[PDB]
């Protein structure tokens, strides 16, 4: 009882020194000692109960850092930030393991490099890097957060539901921001698949968990989540274009992707460009799964129409004026494919799909070598390609003789060979 | 020139530690009309030959500046055809030599359930993220990006001894080269070339990266536009990560 006493006495000398025009770092050790001694008391106490709450000695405790974090004393601060973690935990300072591990979580993802960090034994479970130590000090304080939750009720008070959410919003926040860089998402996903209890109509949440399960593999439950988020809030259009694009990935579902074509068309130009593009490739793509005969070239017609559309509406987009053309070409319509691709390569002359395309139209219209030079420069750009070898193989059987043909299908071969076991 | 001359005097870290060169250095890379400009690049070489580590420390910075002038105005006027060999050889000296192998950078994830310097269980798996990288002999358009991000990571790892005005030119670059082809260049009103460079999701995350360290150095308004012109561009090419991390940047300020 008399340590918190001479404690306090320590806090009101600073107190009144602070008006005397270094005694500074003198006060700094008496609030250190009144903090260790502070600590020992709590240990002894929380032991003896076996077999109460002041003021001022947090405030001796904690102005020592604040003058520490504020004077530019980074090394010394953080040392006795962590030296005040180092202290076994008992049930009255779990706040204040709180607000220290996750000012220490902000200040080390923020403040300087790996190589100026060293071991909490050593001075420049034994962490080696900062972001390990970081990691654990969320995976802990989230840990044993998640049992003071809230859980919406919201009968009457609203504030505390605030202070919580605003809570479990920053510490998920600095999660993703740990976890993304280092391209680690499924443990990501699954951390905010756990989290999304708390919310019910809060659109973050739901907007970050459909990212995160669509940039990590799985499709189909991030549709629905990207459905739902349109549900929410019908205001941005990216989201349906995700939607959308991914419809007609591997997913191979193409009513969905014309109902949110439709849906983001209907709503500036540089958006509803991207939307008559996307509502062009599902019909070009609807239109080679037909099984009859009048509606392959209603929807080629619909799909040029758009493509036209799209065209015009921007002049300075190469993928969507090479995609016109390739729908031409579809049509054998040779002349005006060719001078679109031809425009579409002044825009952009280091593509591959643009020259095959060339190559493809110089073979149909019977110039044999200077579509193989096209494609020699092709492989000289690319030199680990698939496609571009069968075309050039096909090329050089049709035009020199099967020797060059055998060649090169040997070196596919041994290049195959070489990228796989 | 005062550094020409001091180079032509010259030809234990003490010897430079210059309060003048890399002002005069970094204006130098400014305009392309230089008749030096090969040679004291593999100058620059020949420093980085050097183990000793301040030379390395404090001419590492002057790789954005280069990265975007000679990599965008050649690969577009003039070719000067030498300083991707030097990027080359670098990449090759980093990613071999450090005792004779290759890096496989690597770390554990923590848990819940062993005890800690922290915490106790009463009331683990290897993960590896880089490696190995190897060596190339030219830039093509297939693997010159991938070899950019592992620059730039190399640069980022040691972002403690840059000064300011390194920051404020990675901001200027990180911010004008993703807006540069598109219509929102005429709302920033900056000139030079029209054209679009293909960057890739990996390149914005590390770019990210060092404009979220700096965000917190008093540079402000420059990260802010940059961000934005960031989470513009990311959004018109429909790329998820780096749109998630701007997102998480953005909802986590003051």
């Amino acid at each position: 009882y008399r340590l918190r006493v001479i404690a306090e006495a320590y806090a009101t000398k600073g107190l009144c020194l602070e008006k005397l025009p270094d005694r500074e770092q003198d006060v700094i050790t008496c609030y250190e000692k009144a903090g260790d001694i502070a600590l020992l008391y709590l240990q002894e106490i929380e032991r003896v109960i076996l077999s109460e709450l002041g003021f001022f000695l947090e405030t001796g405790l904690q102005r020592a850092h604040v003058l520490y974090f504020k004077n530019g004393n980074l090394t010394r601060g953080v040392g006795r930030f962590r030296e005040l973690l180092r202290a076994v935990e008992t049930r009255t300072t779990q706040n204040l393991r709180m607000t220290i591990a996750r000012q220490l979580a902000e200040i080390l993802l923020r403040g300087m490099c790996e190589q100026s960090y060293w071991n909490p034994l050593e001075d420049p479970f034994c962490p080696q890097e900062n972001t390990e130590e970081a990691l654990l000090l969320l995976l802990i304080s989230e840990s044993m957060a998640n049992r003071d939750a809230v859980l919406s009720r919201i009968p009457e008070h609203k504030s505390d539901r605030l202070i919580s959410l605003q809570s479990a919003s920053v510490v998920y926040d600095l999660l993703t921001i740990a976890l993304g860089r280092r391209g680690q998402y499924e443990m990501l996903s699954e951390c905010l698949e756990r989290a999304m209890k708390f919310a019910f109509e809060e659109f973050h949440l739901w907007y970050q968990f459909a990212l995160s399960l669509m940039a990590a593999g799985k499709s189909a439950r991030a549709v629905k989540v990207l459905k739902e988020c349109i549900r929410l809030k019908p205001d941005d259009a990216t989201i349906p274009l995700l939607a959308a694009k991914l419809c007609m990935g591997s997913l191979h579902w193409l009513e969905e992707a014309e109902k949110f074509a439709k849906t983001v068309v209907d709503v500036t130009s540089e958006f509803k460009a991207k939307g008559y593009l996307a509502l062009g490739l599902t019909y070009s793509l609807q239109a080679t799964d037909a099984s009859l005969r009048g509606m392959q070239e209603v929807l080629q017609r619909k799909a040029l129409l758009a493509f036209q559309r799209a065209h015009s509406l921007s002049p300075t987009d190469h993928q969507a004026a090479f995609y016109l053309a390739l729908q031409l070409a579809i049509s054998r319509q040779i002349p005006e494919a060719l001078g679109y691709v031809r425009q579409a390569l002044q825009l952009q002359g280091d593509d591959a799909n643009s020259l095959h395309l060339l190559a493809l139209l110089l073979s149909a219209q019977k110039h044999y070598h200077d579509a193989l030079n096209i494609i020699d420069m092709a492989l000289s750009e690319y030199p680990e390609n698939f496609i571009l070898l069968f075309s050039k193989v096909k090329l050089q059987s049709l035009c020199r003789g099967p020797d060059e043909a055998l060649l090169t299908c040997k070196h596919m071969l041994q290049i195959w060979k070489s990228c796989y076991n | 020139g005062v550094v020409e001359e001091w180079l032509s005097e010259f030809k234990l870290p003490n010897y430079a530690t210059k309060s003048s060169l890399v002002s005069s250095l970094y204006k130098v890379i400014q305009e392309p009309q230089s008749e030096l400009l090969e040679p004291v690049c593999h100058q620059l070489f020949e420093f980085y030959r050097s183990g000793e580590e301040q030379l390395l420390q404090f001419t590492l910075q002057f790789l954005p500046e280069l990265i975007w002038c000679y990599l965008a105005v050649s690969a577009s006027v003039h070719s000067s055809g030498c300083i991707e060999a030097l990027l080359l050889g670098v990449y090759n000296l980093e990613i071999v030599d450090k005792q004779g192998h290759t890096k496989v950078l690597s770390f554990t994830i923590p848990s819940l359930s062993k005890p800690s310097v922290y915490h106790e269980p009463s009331s683990l798996s290897k993960v590896v993220y880089s490696g190995p990288h190897p060596q190339r002999e030219m830039l093509t358009a297939q693997n010159r990006f991938e070899v950019l991000t592992f620059l730039l990571l190399c640069y980022n790892a040691a972002l403690t001894y840059m000064p300011s005005v390194s920051l404020q030119s990675l901001c200027q670059i990180c911010s004008r080269i993703c807006v540069c082809g598109y219509p929102r260049q005429h709302v920033r009103k900056y000139k030079g070339i029209s054209s679009r460079i293909p960057v890739s999701s990996g390149f914005m995350v590390q770019m990210l990266t060092g404009i979220y360290f700096a965000f917190y150095n008093g540079e402000w308004d420059l990260a802010q536009k940059a961000l934005d012109d960031i989470i513009y561009r990311a959004q018109l090419e429909l790329y998820p990560e780096p749109l998630l991390v701007a997102n998480a940047i953005k909802a986590s300020l003051p």
